[PDB]
């Protein structure tokens, strides 16, 4: 019931859904040859919604692999956790897009998304009551920037009355992993804007930042980064995944951050956040945990807020507490950072609560904020896209496989323009 | 039916009331959690009654620290007081009178006086209100002037009895008592009808001397005070053949509005040993009472002149004999009255004995005498003490932790005037007067 | 509740500290793993106070290292009772101020002063009524001196109405641990008077004279000499930590030892300090405690008090007595030792009993006094600052790092007033 359809693309959706169906199976009780070991029924009482009932009581993920590159399949297929997949899922084309946009929405485009669409059909009718689409991504890459914007329109005609969440991998101010970063993000952008829900965007550095500071780890590799954005990521859907004392659902979260259409870019964070030796030294209670979650340093976007204002805020809670603490605390948020919130939309506080704690954890939390420090963001790539586009740089790729000047054009006056507003709106009376 | 509510305040009151408390529950045959191992109401004007067998007292306590309160709470009275009236502050003043007054007294006033409401409103025929506070320290001295504002404007006429604790001459524990003591005094000189005072040393003499004691912890000074506390509302909860009740003391040991400021006195006070060399007459303790070494405040009698007295016997006593004993302690030239009070003795008589707690310092006796002489020689303690603010006033010592917790400079000046009119007046009317 | 934060600052600090919670664990009976195995209890009855309940009954202390230079917290950590403090406590620095006032509040000070602070509003949320914060440092150092003052300005700021004591280590008349000890002590002071409600005044060679002569050691090290400071420092507040018959805290001791705003500098001292060997040729009662304090030798600040009189003075006991032996007895010293006190003061005698005696022993006391031959002390520290001043020696290297010739003009003229009112006070009618 109210199933989700996730998609991946890129080398980064291949490996943060490598994470992904981790976590998931954790949580499910599933072990990794996809039969039942656990021992609770309430992890029975909703298993539709991600994964798919099959002969001999196995299991298997609903979620679309697919990159143009082949290299990324043969890691997942050779490595564990891939005797669950489908293989028909296994989805790869011949040549990376070779961080290209126009090999990535012209030339490569064209064969394998009619592929790709023909298995989200059938995915589709397999489904008994579709909920919404799952797409993860990076706007830094090729392929999985390129691609996934065509896949997301095609998706679009297809399913006018449906909503989808994108968990972007925004590029980074401090280090930039690719030389051309604002072409691809620049147009990627501009057709996200026009026809995406919601988008919750991250950062790199950001999370670089937070494993070595609060976790206190030295040596940072994908592996750990990874791992914290698949609670996050695991923590936003876990409201309809299992039952809690008040309920939230996909559509619930869409509606209450999003007051404009243009304005749907997200900012998450995660808490707890402790190391293995600090744990014992601190109580497990509510009042740090948000604390923990409402401080600049615990955000998993390179953007402080006390440079802006939060527009609207979530917190999807998680295990078991009482709702007085919970909204008594956020009244002593409310009240003693007052200067930082949005003036006209009173009590712009969602709560929801499950029951089901994480794993290894007293209890948890999932913060969510629509805020105004995304204009600053948005300032400095378009900075830096300008400055490389005026003098004509880099451009005779993209020219040389299928777009022209109006395309750039328009897409830095689209991106201009969305500034102009998020900015207007922050400072309105 | 009648009925009067007890109020502690500072660590004095909270201390005194947890052994004043401790001998009333003993008095009327009361276990500690309410239970039950002259009697035929009588424990209505003190314990109120619920529906079961257990008695709950009508008591509020009342602190702004909370060092002192778990100790009551975890002490093995803790069953017995209603959890809801025992109220607790965060921290104390600190010896001071301004915070306790003004800044976070006033936090708190209201808190209490809900419970006074709650606590009035459940009883009938409400007389009056005894409250045991001290004199130098911060929530007993600061915060009870504020409740003597709070309570006088909800109950208009009502008799006010209070049981300070007077700064001794000598014996100081606080540093700043000589501006907490003439600072409350100023305040509750119109909102209290009578002032009892004890002295904190008076007693160490008394039990060093009468009792023969060489151990005075505050639990034996403690266990003495109450007697006089309990003895004084004997005739209430008890049957007498000359029954006097609160409102007596303030029309017979008030001649002045503002000279209400009577002393205390217990008798007899002897050992065990010295139980059994003593015959225990009516004609000695009358005696014993009236020796000037058996006063409870640091002040001989000799240099002054006693402006009224009042004696409340109790057990084997016969009205005869104590209307002689009192006939010849009048004729005898040791004692002096005032020459416009021709009568100066009010009597009251009861059929119950005194009761004697497990392990206290006093021994059994089937009589006993409680003195409260309102008397011209408590002035020359004021003018001591007055003499210690002026001193410390002049160098304007210790004036900025007041300033900056609100008061001006001004206020002090109204405080020091007033006092030198209360002690000409005590003196002014205690001289011969012409014609 | 009536929660204080302590604060160790230097290398004495530290060292000070790191036996300052030996005693105190003691007293509540806590393993130095950090768990209880305490048999009373009353000492739970207020444990919050200092210690911090935490997950599976640990306590965690209230504490806040902070050293310019790691060669302190190496020995803390490393060693034994380190395993109970909480590791975000442990701020250390790079490098040591190096007996520099410039380079403990200006230049390095100000680098590392923006984390403790953040550790300080942090340090207890939880905690929810401040006391107030005790510090522990010394006069003589770079960052025990320089930085503890920043802090000392830095956090009246954010707490002004709160009350702070300083237990500092105020320099020697016979011998001189460093060589530019005046420049570092009159900059510190001139500052100390201005934002600290009071002071304790501690030496070092009256604590030698004491562990020689009256406690019979001839080779006291520097952990049989933390010791003696760390009871004295245990006792002021043991009040608020244990029920007592006459209970204080520490707004109770502000009120009436500070008679003006200027005049709050103490001097401690502690009874009974006897032998293991010669314990037995004494009974432990109160007559000879009151009269132990009030001779010049038990002492523990080197200024011998026939040359002054006493402003006002305090004796918290501990143990158990009775208040008349108590009174009996200050009546007389007061009595026989009239000639020592002030006459414009009246009853200046402050007594607080408790009811929990001191570990091994059946009595004992803390005697603070806020004498006037004080001003003796800094007659001479004024003197040694004035002889280097005018020749201005060893000042090249401290306008070199922030200061000027003003600065030092103005710490003197501030001084030489401040001992001005505490003998024109004392001579005053
Ligand atoms: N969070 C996270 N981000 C990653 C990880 N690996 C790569 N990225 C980001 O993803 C981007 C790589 O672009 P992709 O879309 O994956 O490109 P590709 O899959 O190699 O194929 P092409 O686009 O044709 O080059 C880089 O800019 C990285 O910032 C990862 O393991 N974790
Ligand atoms: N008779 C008697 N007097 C006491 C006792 N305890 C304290 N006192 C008196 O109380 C005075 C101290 O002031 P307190 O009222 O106790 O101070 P506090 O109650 O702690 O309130 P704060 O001043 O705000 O701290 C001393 O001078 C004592 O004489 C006691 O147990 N029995
Ligand atoms: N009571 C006591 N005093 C000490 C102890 N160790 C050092 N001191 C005093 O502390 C002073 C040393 O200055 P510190 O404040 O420690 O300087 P620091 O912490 O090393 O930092 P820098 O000033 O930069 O070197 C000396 O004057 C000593 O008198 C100790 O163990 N016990
Ligand atoms: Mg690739
Ligand atoms: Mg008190
Ligand atoms: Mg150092």
């Amino acid at each position: 019931m109210r199933e989700i359809v996730h998609i991946q693309a890129g080398q980064c959706g291949n490996q943060i859904g490598a994470k992904f169906w981790e976590v998931i199976s954790d949580e499910h009780g599933i072990d990794p040859s996809g039969n039942y070991v656990g021992d609770s029924d309430l992890q029975l009482e909703r298993i539709s919604v991600y994964y798919n009932e099959a002969s001999s009581h196995k299991y298997v993920p609903r979620a679309i692999l697919v990159d143009l590159e082949p290299g990324t399949m043969d890691s997942v297929r050779s490595g564990a956790f891939g005797h669950l997949f489908r293989p028909d899922n296994f989805i790869f084309g011949q040549s990376g897009a070779g961080n290209n946009w126009a090999k990535g929405h012209y030339t490569e485009g064209a064969e394998l998304v009619d592929s790709v669409l023909d298995v989200v059909r059938k995915e589709c009718e397999n489904c008994d009551c579709l909920q919404g689409f799952q797409l993860t991504h990076s706007l830094g890459g090729g392929t999985g920037s390129g691609m996934g914007t065509l896949l997301i329109s095609k998706v679009r005609e297809e399913y006018p009355d449906r909503i989808m969440n994108t968990f972007s991998v925004v590029p980074s101010p401090k280090v930039s992993d690719t030389v051309v970063e604002p072409y691809n993000a620049t147009l990627s952008i501009h057709q996200l804007v026009e026809n995406t829900d919601e988008t919750y965007c991250i950062d790199n550095e950001a999370l670089y930042d937070i494993c070595f500071r609060t976790l206190k780890l030295a040596t940072p590799t994908y592996g750990d980064l990874n791992h914290l954005v698949s609670a996050t990521m695991s923590g936003v859907t876990t409201s309809l995944r299992f039952p809690g004392q008040l309920n939230a659902d996909l559509r619930k979260l869409a509606v209450n951050m999003v007051p404009f259409p243009r304005l749907h870019f997200f900012m998450p964070g995660f808490a707890p956040l402790t190391a293995r030796g600090s744990q014992q030294y601190r109580a497990l209670t509510v009042p740090e945990l948000t604390q923990q979650m409402f401080d600049a340093k615990n955000m998993m976007a390179a953007c402080d807020p006390r440079h802006g204002r939060y527009l609207t805020v979530a917190t999807v809670f998680r295990g078991r507490m009482s709702m007085k603490e919970v909204d008594e605390q956020m009244l002593a948020i409310q009240s003693k950072n007052s200067s930082y919130f949005v003036e006209w939309i009173p009590n712009n506080v969602k709560v929801a609560v499950c029951d089901i704690p994480p794993r290894g954890l007293k209890m948890s939390s999932t913060f969510i904020g629509n805020s105004t420090a995304i204009q600053e963001l948005f300032k400095r790539i378009s900075e830096q896209f300008t400055a490389m586009f005026r003098r004509k740089a880099f451009l005779h790729w993209y020219t040389g496989e299928g777009m022209d000047e109006m395309e750039f054009t328009e897409a830095e006056s689209n991106m201009n323009d969305l500034v102009s507003e998020y900015q207007q709106y922050q400072d309105a009376t | 039916m009648r009925e009067c509510i007890s109020i502690h305040v500072g660590q004095a009151g909270v201390q005194i009331g947890n052994a004043c408390w401790e001998l009333y529950c003993l008095e009327h045959g009361i276990q500690p959690d309410g239970q039950m191992p002259h009697h035929h109401d009588s424990f209505n004007t003190f314990f109120s009654e619920t529906g079961a067998g257990k008695h709950v007292p009508r008591a509020v306590f009342v602190d702004l620290e909370p060092t002192v309160i778990d100790e009551v709470r975890t002490g093995t009275y803790r069953q017995l007081f209603h959890p809801e009236q025992l109220i607790t502050g965060k921290e104390d003043a600190a010896n001071n009178y301004a915070r306790g007054h003004y800044t976070i007294g006033k936090e708190i006033i209201d808190l209490v006086l809900d419970r006074i409401r709650k606590l009035a409103d459940q009883c009938t025929g409400l007389q009056g209100f005894l409250v045991f506070h001290s004199f130098g320290g911060g929530t007993g001295s600061g915060f009870t002037s504020l409740l003597m504002e709070r309570l006088s404007v909800d109950y208009g006429k009502k008799s006010k009895l209070e049981f300070s604790i007077y700064p001794a001459p000598q014996v100081s524990t606080a540093v700043v008592e000589p501006y907490n003591s003439i600072l409350t005094t100023h305040t509750t000189l119109e909102h209290s009808d009578c002032a009892f005072m004890v002295d904190n040393e008076a007693i160490y003499d008394i039990c060093r001397r009468n009792l023969d004691i060489e151990r005075p912890t505050y639990t034996n000074l403690n266990r003495l005070i109450s007697q006089i506390v309990s003895s004084i509302t004997a005739s209430l909860r008890f049957d007498g053949a000359l029954n006097v009740d609160l409102t007596q003391f303030q029309t017979n040991l008030v001649p002045y509005p503002r000279i209400h400021f009577p002393l205390a006195t217990y008798a007899p006070v002897i050992s065990a040993e010295k139980a059994y060399h003593e015959q225990l007459s009516v004609a000695e303790i009358t005696n014993a009472c009236f020796e000037p070494a058996n006063q409870m405040v640091k002040c001989d009698p000799r240099h002054g002149k006693y402006m009224a007295c009042c004696l409340l016997y109790r057990g084997d006593v016969v009205p005869k004999d104590v209307n002689a004993a009192i006939a010849t302690i009048k004729t005898k030239r040791s004692i002096q009255f005032v020459d416009w009070c021709p009568t100066g003795f009010k009597v009251g008589i009861n059929y119950q004995p005194p009761t004697v707690v497990p392990g206290g310092d006093l021994a059994k006796v089937q009589r006993a005498v409680c003195m409260l002489s309102n008397t011209t020689a408590i002035a020359e303690a004021w003018a001591r003490l007055d003499h210690k603010f002026d001193l410390m006033y002049a160098k304007r010592a210790f004036v900025h932790w007041y300033v900056g917790e609100g008061m001006e400079e001004g206020e002090f000046s109204e405080a020091r005037e007033d006092m030198a009119a209360l002690e000409k007046d005590y003196e002014e009317v205690g001289v011969d007067s012409v014609e």
